[PDB]
């Protein structure tokens, strides 16, 4: 559909949960790779509609990144009921069609 | 006896993060708080200290900038480079240093998750011997408490503002809120003259604003005096107005202005005033007095000993907060893990503070490692040490031939700038002239005065100087055909150049 | 027997200067030559040899103005500066740096005037073992003589520009050009890899020159190649581009320009061709056959033993000019002042070309002193030397987010720049970790490097680096916690920046 | 009366020893300080004709400067049948106004 941004641990668990499909986009507004790539992940929203697309802020959300182990950023994790499948590093946008289309084209 | 944690530590600074990490290295279950308690005028920051966020990471880098406007406006024409409309825009400069400070931010809490540390951010002091209080996020609604087998203090220091001073505290900002100031800085008045002012007033006024300097009696005091001059005189032909003798008696609010009445009984009007006369120890909201821990209520700082112990046989003390140690970020980080390493690895070094490197950032830089001239003479007597030194000047800034800014000019012919570079070695010549003392100020004072603090450290003589072959063409290869002595008497000016209105 | 003089020195360089000065100093009756022969397009110089004219002194001053714009260009609005219409004026950039060796030329001069030492500018040969012929001003016409006790050669070196290429030797320019050339620089290809070459790509490119370089196999040989690939990729990623593998085959006159055929048969179009690929001792029209002196004939350098001697024992050779000892201007002074000791004072040192430190200014600095990895393994075994090292992001650049130059882009997202800086030790295990090897790339080399090179003299080991308190904020300071080896695996790379599209 | 370029010692020695009284300026042509001074020396010559002024390029005219011993420059020197009388450094007008009306207001 869209993006939506988080602003709290039992709402980033509960969406995940609940919704199966689920891929998560970890920013920080300071940084400039997780700038370069916010655009094109907001049409990849749209596009693909089999899948549900969140931004969390890793400074704003403290307690989900440190759970998550987000040591960097973007970091794209992508989930399967509640599980993490898989996860991508980097603002390389090829990299991140790819990603999504090996589990929603 | 049992506890919740091996190792609790207050503070996440350099020292309280260094010390936590090599702990944790080691085995200990470890618990870090960290919280900063507004500024005086209210100003907040992250996770790392006072080094990331208000101290020698921001301070660095808009000495970076203030350098660089130094070289277009002083520099560029002559190397060939045109250019129009120069003006500097102080709010990107902020956000261009805030998104850095916010991105270690950010890594220096990842590396303590990296290290198994726990860290909780919030307002700290100690309830026992082996009992830490906290409250969340500030808030003292709710104190929680934890047990732990050694606790460390390493709260480290805030600046102080003078309680004698009417509307000071109340007006003035500091080294907390110089680097995320929201307003242009404008006309500044600075009040001290330790390095942090003198770092301030230098990259504000190579930034292109009016900077006034009050001082008491001497400049960066504690230092070798002929370096400091040296500093000095060279800010002044750069701009910077150094009202010797007259500090500010009252400051009044009056509208986006600030009156200083000084005690000479003049009086001027400034855009900031910025008080940097020193730095006392962040103990108070501690409760150290219901353990009876000796502190130096002076200085605010807690009298620890050779191996980071206080009067508590449980507790400790690292960093800016502990007495009698320099307030350096390195420093702190090698008393830190030295600690840790003695707690939980049987560990039996000891922190030898003898002979650490510093480095000053001002317009032009002064590093330095052992004694000042006038310290190894007490020490060891005038006729029994040897200082060889040499003014010199900086290739590339020499062939421009810059002119002194006109509030330095004593007569329109007073053109030319003073040398740039100072290099002195203080030697002792019972012992086969060892070198004791290391003094440069020039530019890049910090990457010329690490190496030869490492060979003050291995004990060089004089005579190691002299057998190493300099690299040309550089500033620190002066060191290394260094011979003009004060005992001799001879000249140690600059040799050539176009100063003193005519070259050769 | 009897002399008019008791030193005759050949050349007034770095090397020659020093040692007819000392020799003054302890009585000797000193007589001095210097002459500059033209370059291959006529160019002509004062005294003080190939560093003060057209080596050390003004290539440092053209990297001085060319990272001046890097810093313009790259990181000034980041910092909060703004201007309009940047552009670089070349001819004013030659002029500042010819009067500031027309400067230096008159106070070499001068000095040697003070010391006593007479003079000459005339071309000089020998007509005997004690025995001089000269011709004042260069002119032919009247060969007068004289004779000597002792006689030093000096007279160094000069570019070499290939036999095998047609069109170069008549169409191309060299260092001795570059400095005062008259056009702008233009379109450039530089043909070589020396640090010489890399030094002159360096500045043109960030002058603002389009800028090419011919490498056949590596560059810097002879250095660290870790450095080596450091130091060339940073300068790729600032706009030089390098032709691996292919150098020119023919130069054709072409108007105001120059085609270049490529070995691999390609061709392109120049407005300079600067070649750089080595240099020649200076020795062709000094007579040394009717001596029988032995010279090495490929590098037409004067095979002089460990103490300055020929084969001849009244003839000395010091500097560039003798075969094996390194092309720098300091050392060639400590060896013409040794053997002046030696001659004249009865002195018994030696001149020591062990642990030389050297520095190489390409837009990104390499400072080194003692062998590189690759050496240090073949020599002691690859089992029995530790490498510490550490990439990592210079503080003030790291805040800029600087991005690749287009041509280093492999794809559009391809944007942030590699890691600036590199600290290497190498160490021998079995001699407790004693530093055999010091290596940084990074800004500012020479100033780190020249403490660090007498650490390196005075046999420091690796935990002596770990002992000594680093300087914060610095690049020097890496070293001083320097962990990472390579045998244990372990990443080196940029901890954290926002290096390869991603902030951590 | 006007300042004229010497560019030869015989020229330097022959035209001070016949015209007694004679002022000389040591100039350089890449010295900043000599070229500052050398418009007001020019006005000088004009206005106290009570003495001869001259020129010499230090670098071209080699043997005269390693004669009278030029260390620096711009340096004055006064002259009274042959003889130097008097020396002055520098690129202050003031003490060259006070130097020439010492020996010729
Ligand atoms: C303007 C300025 C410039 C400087 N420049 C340099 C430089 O160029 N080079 C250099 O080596 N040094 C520099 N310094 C010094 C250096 O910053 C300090 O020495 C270093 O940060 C000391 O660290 P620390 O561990 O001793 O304490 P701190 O850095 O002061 O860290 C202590 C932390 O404890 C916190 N705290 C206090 N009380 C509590 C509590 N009850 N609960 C929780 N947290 C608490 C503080 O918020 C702080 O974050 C500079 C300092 C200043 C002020
Ligand atoms: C582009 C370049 C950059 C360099 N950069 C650096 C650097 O950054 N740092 C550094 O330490 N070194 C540098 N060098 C090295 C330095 O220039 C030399 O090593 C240094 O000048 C050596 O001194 P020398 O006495 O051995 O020889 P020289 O300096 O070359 O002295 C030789 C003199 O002999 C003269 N001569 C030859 N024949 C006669 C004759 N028949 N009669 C009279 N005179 C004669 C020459 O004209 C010349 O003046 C650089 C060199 C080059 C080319």
């Amino acid at each position: 559909g869209s993006v939506k941004i988080v602003t709290s641990q039992a709402e980033f668990d509960s969406i995940i949960s609940q919704n199966e499909l689920v891929i998560v986009d970890f920013f920080a507004e300071w940084c400039g790779p997780s700038k370069r790539i916010a655009p094109f992940y907001e049409e990849c929203s749209k596009t693909y509609t089999k899948m549900v697309f969140i931004k969390v802020d890793v400074d704003e959300v403290s307690e989900v990144t440190e759970k998550e182990n987000i040591t960097s950023m973007p970091t794209f994790k992508v989930y399967k009921n509640g599980s993490s499948v898989d996860t991508l590093l980097g603002a390389n946008d090829s990299a991140l069609k790819q990603l999504i289309e090996k589990y929603a084209a | 006896h049992t506890y919740d944690y091996d190792y609790v530590v207050i503070g996440g600074g350099p020292g309280g993060m260094a010390s936590a990490k090599e702990a944790a290295a080691h085995g200990a279950r470890v618990l870090l708080f960290d919280y900063v308690k507004p500024s005086s005028q209210g100003t907040k920051w992250g996770i790392g200290g006072t080094c990331v966020n208000v101290g020698c990471v921001p301070k660095k880098l808009m000495h970076y900038a203030g350098h660089m406007g130094s070289i277009f406006k002083l520099d560029s024409k002559a190397y060939g480079w045109k250019f129009d409309n120069l003006k500097h825009d102080w709010k990107k400069l902020v956000t261009t240093v805030q998104s850095h400070i916010r991105s270690l931010n950010f890594s220096y809490m990842t590396g303590l998750r990296s290290s198994k540390v726990k860290y909780i951010n919030g307002l700290a002091k100690l309830k026992d011997k082996n009992t830490v209080s906290y409250y969340l996020k500030g808030d003292l609604s709710k104190e929680e408490t934890v047990t732990g087998k050694y606790i460390l203090i390493a709260t480290g220091c805030r600046p102080h503002i003078p309680d004698d001073v009417e509307g000071a505290k109340e007006l003035s900002i500091t080294s907390d809120d110089i680097f995320s100031l929201k307003k242009d800085p404008g006309k500044t008045l600075v009040v001290g003259a330790s390095y942090v002012a003198l770092e301030c007033s230098g990259f504000l006024n190579s930034l292109g604003y009016d900077v006034t300097v009050a001082v008491r009696s001497i400049v960066l005091r504690g230092f070798d005096q002929q370096c400091a001059v040296k500093v000095k005189l060279y800010m002044e032909e750069q701009g910077v107005m150094f009202k010797n003798g007259i500090l500010p008696k009252k400051l009044t609010k009056m509208d986006d202005k600030i009156l200083v009445e000084f005690s000479d009984k003049t009086s001027e009007l400034y855009d900031t005033v910025l008080y940097a006369i020193g730095r006392k120890g962040d103990i108070d909201g501690l409760n150290l007095e219901s353990l009876n821990m000796n502190v130096n209520k002076s200085n605010n700082k807690i009298i620890a000993d050779h191996l980071s112990c206080t009067n508590i046989p449980s507790i400790f003390a690292v960093g800016d907060v502990a007495e009698n140690v320099p307030e350096l970020a390195p420093v702190a980080i090698k008393a830190g893990e030295i600690l840790a390493r003695r707690l939980f690895k049987d560990s039996d070094e000891i922190m030898d503070y003898s002979y650490i490197p510093t480095s000053i950032y001002t317009p032009i830089e002064y590093g330095a490692c052992g004694y000042s001239e006038e310290k190894a003479y007490e020490l060891y007597g005038k006729s029994n040490v040897e200082v060889f030194l040499q003014e010199f000047n900086n290739l590339e800034i020499s062939a421009v031939h810059r002119q002194k800014h006109i509030r330095a000019q004593k007569d329109e012919y007073d053109l030319d700038v003073s040398s740039t570079c100072l290099a002195k070695l203080v030697c002792l010549k019972n012992e086969d002239n060892r070198v004791i003392g290391f003094h440069y100020v020039g530019p890049n004072a910090g990457e010329v005065t690490q190496g030869m603090a490492l060979a003050l450290r291995l004990k060089v003589k004089k005579k190691d100087f002299d057998n190493c072959i300099g690299i040309h063409p550089t500033d620190a290869e002066s060191f290394m055909n260094l011979f003009v002595t004060i005992s001799s008497g001879l000249s140690y000016a600059a040799k050539g150049g176009s100063g003193g209105g005519k070259c050769g």
